[PDB]
């Protein structure tokens, strides 16, 4: 079967620059309600190698994970876990296993009282 | 511009500057998501 390459993840200290840049270019800021899971679907491009993602939050942590949907099978790429992306920007990358759709899950399920503001950015290489 | 090397860069040195430059050279192409789903 297809062997799935391991994702890469890291962080960069400048949070304020990221959120500043996001608001400028477009308005895409996901507001995740209380007990909600937002899933951003990001398909693979016919000629493309990797998907790069970035995300950050304002006042609070949030759950993040990455799944891959084939061409409904699901591979788990980054298992869903809580990140402190309010302190720093969180980034990562993964190589295409094949033709399919990436599911970026922003998981607030645990939080009873608190909505989360999510700034995110996505890229791909060729 | 090999994909694997673009990754080692951004890991080690990451900023808006590197991102915009990598956008300039079309090493990284801005992505457009399709659907954004909401569940409880």
């Amino acid at each position: 079967l297809p062997v799935i390459a391991a994702p890469s993840m890291w962080t960069r200290p400048q949070i304020k620059d990221f959120k500043e840049k996001i608001q400028q270019d477009a308005d895409s800021v996901i507001t995740v309600g209380r007990g909600e899971v937002v899933t951003v679907r990001v398909p693979t491009h016919e000629e493309g190698s990797y998907l790069f993602w970035e995300f950050a939050t304002d006042n609070y942590d949030i759950g993040f994970g990455v799944y891959f949907e084939w061409t409904p099978l699901l591979d788990e790429i980054v298992p869903v876990y809580r990140r402190d992306c309010h302190e720093e920007v969180y980034a990562g990358s993964h190589q295409y296993p094949g033709r399919g759709v990436y599911l970026l899950k922003f998981d607030n399920s645990y939080s009873l009282w608190r909505s989360k503001s999510v700034y995110y950015r996505v890229y791909y290489t060729r | 511009p090999p994909p694997e090397c673009i990754n080692d860069l951004l890991k080690s040195v990451d900023s808006e500057e590197i991102r915009e430059y990598c956008k300039k050279k079309k090493w990284i192409i801005p992505e457009i998501p399709t659907n954004i789903e909401r569940a409880m």
